């Protein structure tokens, strides 16, 4: 990919917009423009590349923590639910989500379970 | 006894003791370490060792020790292999509910460590490698 390939994909972003007898250009002339040349990129090789990922549940939780070992290490449990309920988490899944990582090392509670700090 | 020889006075008259006829024993216990260090060219130190308890009055009991499992099939070859037997139940570290019951046991009345700074050192040393010697130091 070079300068020989940028100026051929604004030659297809008229070919799409002239069909439809307008003078403008949606968003539609551009997905449909690199459609054709993804499908041909792929047929010029003996398979299709793919991609793979299962949604755990519980693979966003353990970023969100990140964000306050960086700051710091007294974290304060009912603190760091100020940012998990903002993009929609349930509060019960993560009560099953602390013993997932706790079991196997990586932080610690209290008794209480309101005290947490990365080891 | 109380006689002491060398590897050939000494280790011909053992040879010849275990095979005696009309001599009665006891159930004595044989207990060695680190078996890779008597290992030699010939393996004539591991395989003797195992035959003599395989014997009519012969009441040897012998507690090996060493480290890994794979050693029969590896360092020793086909005849320490073979005049053995696969009785062999490894010992798995401690885990991490036990790790923080030896340490109570040994702090019962030892009111100087909170509960949460105890559970925090057990924790480290269970992820390792569960070693018992990397716990209590």
């Amino acid at each position: 990919t070079s300068a020989r390939t940028l100026l051929a994909i604004l030659r297809l972003s008229t070919a799409l917009a002239r069909l439809r007898m307008v003078d403008v250009v949606e968003k539609e002339d551009v997905n449909e423009a690199i459609r054709l040349m993804e499908m041909s990129k792929d047929s010029l090789l003996g398979d299709k590349g793919q991609t793979a990922r299962t949604q755990r549940p519980a693979d966003v939780i353990f970023a969100t923590v990140r964000e306050l070992v960086s700051g710091g290490r007294s974290v304060r449990f009912s603190e760091a639910e100020q940012r998990c309920v903002s993009r929609g988490f349930t509060p019960a899944q993560f009560q099953a989500a602390l013993d997932e990582y706790e079991e196997l090392n990586v932080w610690q509670v209290n008794a209480s379970r309101t005290r947490i700090t990365f080891v | 006894t109380g006689q002491k020889a060398t590897a050939n006075h000494a280790a011909e008259l053992l040879a010849k003791q275990f095979c005696t006829r009309g001599s009665p024993q006891e159930t004595t216990v044989l207990l060695v370490d680190e078996l890779d260090l008597l290992w030699t060219h010939k393996q004539d130190i591991m395989y003797n060792l195992f035959d003599w308890p395989t014997h009519k009055e012969a009441r040897l009991v012998v507690l090996a020790i060493a480290n890994t499992m794979d050693l029969p099939e590896r360092i020793m070859m086909n005849r320490v292999s073979s005049r053995l037997g696969l009785t062999r139940m490894c010992f798995q570290p401690y885990t991490y509910s036990q790790l923080q019951q030896i340490l109570r046991s040994r702090l019962k009345h030892l009111k100087a460590f909170e509960d949460d700074a105890i559970q925090l050192v057990a924790r480290k040393v269970a992820a390792l490698s569960g070693d018992a010697r990397r716990c209590l130091d």
